[PDB]
């Protein structure tokens, strides 16, 4: 599994790009896959969604129209066109991997992204704290909220748990709000009933900190939110 | 109200997806024909393998003809309970048959008055009256004809078929052990039998199989659905 | 040899043979107290009302 | 006279 | 001479076995559960209709979670099917499409195929590549295999053609442990709960309970008159039910070391093809070739339901592990999940 | 009054109006119940052999009990004598099962052609094949509509029947379905296009196709399929020639009554051995209901 991307730099207001997403190492075609952004010194944003197959294809409120999302499966490529770029679109542009299936998990693996500078809704995710202090050995809890209750009819919450170390592409730690994603130690585990959420980090250690994002996955308008940077 | 939320949507198109990938597959598997080889262990059914064409189980067999895809399942490498997994055969297209035609005098290292080829024609009684090939046509490949001519100069046909009324050149014998062959059939109505003598050249022998399982298929598509 | 098949074969029953055995009757008793003492956590036996059911259309 | 009934 | 010798100790401890049995023998369990009262018309309705697979199923094993569960139907296809929506998780390719068995992992990430190929295939589910791949293609045997179970991530024990039961290690692909003593084909096998002993039915009409770590028969029964083609565990595990083809059942018990019951009727003719345990043990469901499935009394051999649902032999029968739905597969390549009301 | 009666002649008429509509309603009933009775007792053929089966077992349970005692009512004596409310819906229903009827044979040698030429195609018999059957129907409903409404019975004041019976009472038949001048004409031309050109051509193209992608025994399956081909023209090659010679061109004679009270009912006669043919050569040859 690799995800790297290609097409980012400097460009002049109103013009056009196509960054490219070049998987290998795994089953491209099966996998659905997304984009997320991330304004310098600012939160995650989810950008669009395209389905295996592209069956279903889904955008920002804020970017729909503008940016054409689409994949070339026998070359494993994934592109997504921008129209009428405007400095508001200055962000760093992830890949995202995620397949759903019963017992799945979604948005395990992040490519490392591209850099792009420019010369209603619902569920709105609140996390009050924004900078904690820690100390290794410790053990540390992280809190947030969502204006509706996560829990579906079918016993599934939808709230995931990620993690982007300092000059480091995001992680996924918890999916569901309970799972724990393969490859990460064993100290995580996540809380909540409806509305309030919690990471609870046993036996903190270096490694660790750094900032930490609530994501929703219930209405496709994903929202992210503030992130709480574990700082030593 | 549609009460599914995102992952439950992509999975149910996931779940169309396989299914399409499934019925692709399904529809390429159909538009292919299965045969199921059998025959004593020396009746050369190694050797038209090769003229058609590490664990010793089913072995299959695939090649080509005029766009008609063949494959072909030995299951002479199992020494286990025929009657415990041959109807795992039971869709099969056609049945080959091999017998050879120079084990009349040859007896098994069992040898208890019972020739090898009175127990060959014990299996494709067995065989033929299988119930679970009520309908499926039995191509009868009569193996080694030149070397049972050389043969039957010298050795009779009477001492395994006593009861033979006729001369004792090739030609007569042939068909009377062709005729003798096909009598064992009790279902003459549904299924029906296409012998053919092995030759020198490839081509006759694959050209046999090739009409044979033409006409089969066009029997099972002019009688499955009510036609006919 | 036949012959070692038949002093394995015999090996075999002698270790069947020296099998202790319960009474049938205490057999029976135990089964019958197992499939009354698990009923009532028994779905197929006693059905469960279409709220806990999951399977309900 | 009238029978042309058809059908 | 000593052939014949050795022919007379043999029937000689085959008789005292026989007095040993009807020396322990007192009483029927049908006269003991004489008085207990007989559960009612079982009145399984279908719930779910799996869909999808092209030819004759094969085989069917529930996961551990009782909402996943694996199906074979040789097409060259090992569909992994959601039972609480009705979908299709994963659809692997079969290298040979003559499947006979399938498993279910207990921990639910390895699935294990195999039929006349001689050959136990495990599939690894959870891989990074999202793809489900062959871990360990086991080879060794010299029959068709016709039951494959799981012990753990590591081990499973095999049931194969050759008159055989081989325990396997995953990780080496080597046979750990082989069982010898049936003289015809085995083709059922079933493990207790504890996964330590476990019973394996043959053509040779006798069930072997042999013992997983020291790797001999422990015990033998018989009383078919035919070919056993299902075993199935009790839930306590000391007993174990087996199907054959003379249109019977029999409830076998370990620890009396004999025949306890006969599941039968005259209107049955046809043999068994599958049989399972419900949760608490008292309902004893089979798999008939007369296109549909039996709910028996496993206290008192009384038929309690009819599963008419299937237009083709019922060749898998499953239970859930916490008794909520039965799924049956038919050589009809359809799938039918029922549960009670 | 028109005085009268049912002796439209004396002996022919009444022999071979019972004797004959009598076999071809017996013939009709045995190989219809027969059908029913197989495709009831079908276990194994469940697929479109099966529910086709019974749509042609029901259009012909109608083309039958639903359309030849009326036919019988209305050849006695003069008309329907219970009328102003039973033309209406009887017309129409009998129109219904003969649409029906040419059309479930339209469709079952579509289905033949489509599954035998490209066998490997759109196997799928389902509820879709099932919605087919059910909406072949609402076709013939929707294509008999516009003609079913204004089929008023209007009044033969003349035709006061009282001849013997003492049955004093306005005697009347359906009179027509279009007052507009030629548009009678016009819906008994779009009858006959979607009942005698697109179907005939539709089976006669498809059938020569089938026969030339079989053999050029197995020639049984060409034989037998030009002579039902054959067959389903001439039968119903005589009642539509009537209704053209009849509305093109006046015969100005005493035939103008002759043909009518003969041959019509031999027409009838003619079409309704569909009836009892149909079972005959699709319940019988298939040699799959033969077995059970």
């Amino acid at each position: 599994v690799q995800l790297v991307e290609s097409g980012g730099g400097l460009v002049q207001p109103g013009g056009s790009r196509k960054l490219s997403c070049s998987a290998s190492g795994f089953a491209f075609s099966s996998f659905g896959m997304h984009w997320v952004r991330q304004a310098p010194e600012k939160g995650l944003e989810w950008v669009a969604y395209i389905s295996s197959g592209s069956g279903t294809i889904y955008y920002a409120d804020t970017v729909k129209g503008r940016f054409t999302i689409s994949r070339d499966d026998p070359k494993n490529t994934l592109f997504l066109q921008m129209t009428s770029l405007r400095s508001e679109d200055t962000a760093m542009y992830y890949c995202v991997r995620s397949i759903y299936y019963y017992g799945s998990s979604p948005f395990d693996f992040w490519g490392q992204g591209t850099t792009l500078t420019v010369s209603s809704a619902d569920i709105v995710m609140t996390q009050a704290t924004s900078s904690v202090p820690v100390t290794p050995g410790e053990s540390v809890s992280i809190s947030c909220r969502s204006s509706k209750s996560l829990l579906h009819s079918n016993g599934n919450t939808y709230l995931y748990w990620f993690l982007q170390r300092p000059g480091q592409s995001p992680q996924l730690l918890i999916y569901r709000m309970s799972n724990l994603a393969s490859g990460v130690p064993d100290r995580f585990s996540g809380s909540g009933s409806g509305t309030a959420f919690t990471l609870t980090i046993s036996r903190l250690e270096a490694e660790d900190v750094g900032v930490y994002y609530c994501m929703q996955h219930l209405e496709y308008p994903l929202t992210f939110g503030a992130g709480t940077k574990l700082e030593l | 109200g549609c009460t599914l939320s995102a992952e439950d949507k992509a999975a149910v198109e996931r779940s169309k997806m396989i299914d399409r990938n499934l019925r692709e597959d399904g529809e390429k598997a159909a538009r292919e024909v299965k045969l199921l080889l059998l025959g004593a262990g020396e009746s050369g059914k190694s050797t038209i393998v090769k003229q058609m064409k590490k664990t010793t189980g089913i072995v299959e067999t695939h090649f080509t003809f005029k766009d008609l895809h063949f494959k072909m399942f030995d299951v002479g490498a199992q020494r286990s309970e025929r009657k415990k997994w041959i109807h795992c055969f039971e869709g099969v297209t056609a049945i080959i048959f091999c017998v050879a035609l120079s084990d009349y005098d040859l007896v098994l290292a069992e040898d208890e008055e019972m020739n090898r080829m009175h127990e060959s024609m014990k299996l494709f009684d067995s065989i033929c009256n299988n119930k679970w090939f009520t309908d499926t046509s039995i191509i009868l490949f009569l193996n080694k004809k030149d070397l049972f001519e050389e043969k039957i100069k010298k050795s009779p046909l009477t001492i395994c078929y006593p009861e033979y009324a006729g001369s004792n050149t090739y030609e007569e014998a042939a068909a009377y052990i062709q005729c003798q062959f096909e009598d064992l059939n009790k279902r003459k109505d549904t299924k029906e039998i296409y012998t053919h003598f092995t030759c020198s050249t490839d081509t006759k022998n694959v050209q046999f199989v090739f009409d044979a399982v033409t006409d089969v298929i066009i029997k099972n598509n002019l009688k499955d659905c009510g036609l006919f | 040899a036949s012959i070692a098949q038949a002093r394995k074969l015999v090996e075999q029953l002698k270790m069947e043979a020296n099998i202790d055995r319960i009474k049938v009757s205490k057999a029976a008793a135990d089964l019958m107290a197992y499939c009354e003492a698990h009923a009532k956590e028994d779905p197929l036996l006693t059905p469960v009302p279409a709220s806990e059911n999951p399977f309900r259309e | 006279l009238f029978q042309p009934q058809r059908f | 001479s000593e052939l014949d010798q050795l022919r007379q100790e043999a029937e000689q401890l085959k008789n005292q076995i026989r007095d040993a049995r009807k020396a322990c023998a007192d009483a029927t369990l049908s006269q003991i559960t004489n008085n207990i009262d007989p559960v009612g018309r079982i009145q399984m309705r279908t719930r779910r209709t799996l869909r999808g697979h092209l030819a004759k199923i094969y085989a069917m094993h529930w996961g551990t979670d009782s909402r996943l569960l694996v199906s074979a139907s040789q097409d060259g296809k090992l569909i992994i099917w959601d039972s609480y929506t009705t979908n299709k998780v994963h659809a692997i390719p079969l290298r040979s499409s003559w499947v006979m068995t399938c498993a279910y992992a207990p921990s639910g990430n390895y699935v294990a195929c195999g039929g006349l190929d001689n050959i136990c295939s495990i599939y690894n589910l959870k891989t990074r590549e999202g793809n489900v791949r062959v871990s360990r293609e086991l080879a060794g045997h010299t029959g068709y295999l016709s039951c494959c179970r799981f012990l753990d991530d590591n081990q499973i024990v095999t049931s194969s053609g050759d008159t055989t039961c081989a325990l396997w290690d995953i990780e080496t692909g080597q046979q750990t442990t082989t069982f010898t003593g049936h003289t015809g084909d085995v083709m059922s096998l079933s493990l207790a709960p504890d996964t330590r002993l476990f019973v394996s039915g043959a053509c040779d009409a006798s069930a072997k309970l042999w013992d997983v770590r020291e790797g001999m028969c422990r015990q033998t029964f018989t009383g078919h008159e035919s070919d056993i083609n299902a075993i199935c565990f009790f839930p306590n595990g000391n007993a174990f039910a087996t199907g054959s083809d003379d249109a019977t059942c029999r409830l076998f018990d370990l620890r009396a070391d004999q025949e306890l019951m006969t599941y039968s009727h005259d209107n049955i003719i046809c043999g068994i093809t599958s049989v399972s345990f419900s949760k608490s043990g008292r309902l004893l469901l089979a798999g008939y070739d007369d296109f549909n499935c039996n709910v028996w009394d496993a206290l008192k051999a009384d038929r309690a339901g009819v599963l008419a649902g299937h237009d083709n032999r019922v060749s898998c029968l499953g239970v859930t592990d916490d008794g909520m739905a039965v799924a049956t597969g038919s050589w009809d390549s359809f799938l039918k999940i029922w549960n009670g009301s | 009054l028109t005085f009268s009666s049912y002796y439209q002649h004396t002996s022919p008429v009444a022999a071979m109006f019972i004797v004959a509509y009598a076999l071809i309603f017996l013939l009709c009933m045995v190989g219809n119940t027969l059908v029913c009775f197989i495709v009831l007792k079908n276990r194994h053929m469940h697929t479109v052999t099966n529910m086709f089966i019974l749509n042609l077992a029901v259009s012909d349970l109608l083309v039958g009990i639903f359309c030849m005692p009326t036919t019988l009512v209305d050849n006695l004596i003069t008309g329907w004598p219970f009328d102003n409310a039973t033309c209406k819906m009887s017309g129409l229903v009998q129109g219904m099962s003969v649409s029906a009827s040419v059309f479930t044979l339209v469709a079952i040698a579509v289905e033949r052609f489509r599954c035998i030429v490209h066998p490997f195609r759109e196997k799928l018999t389902l509820r879709k094949a099932l919605v087919t059957i059910a909406v072949i129907w609402a076709l013939a409903l929707l294509i008999m509509c516009p003609s079913a409404v204004t089929l008023t019975v209007t009044r033969e004041e003349h035709h006061f029947m009282v001849d013997a019976r003492n049955r004093s009472y306005p005697l009347y038949s359906c009179w027509e379905a279009w007052p507009e001048k030629g548009m009678r004409r016009v819906y008994t031309t779009v009858l006959f296009s979607h009942i005698y050109l697109a179907p005939l051509a539709l089976i006669v193209v498809m059938y020569a196709r089938i026969a030339r992608k079989l053999c050029q025994r197995r020639a049984r399956v060409v034989h037998m399929l030009v002579m039902v081909a054959l067959f389903f023209t001439l039968s119903w090659l005589p009642l539509w020639a009537l209704l053209l010679l009849i509305d093109y061109g006046q015969l100005s004679a005493p035939q103008l009554h002759l043909v009518t009270v003969y041959a019509f009912p031999f027409a009838h006669w003619l079409a309704f051995f569909n009836s009892s043919a149909n079972p005959i050569i699709y319940g019988y040859f298939n040699e799959n209901f033969r077995r059970g």
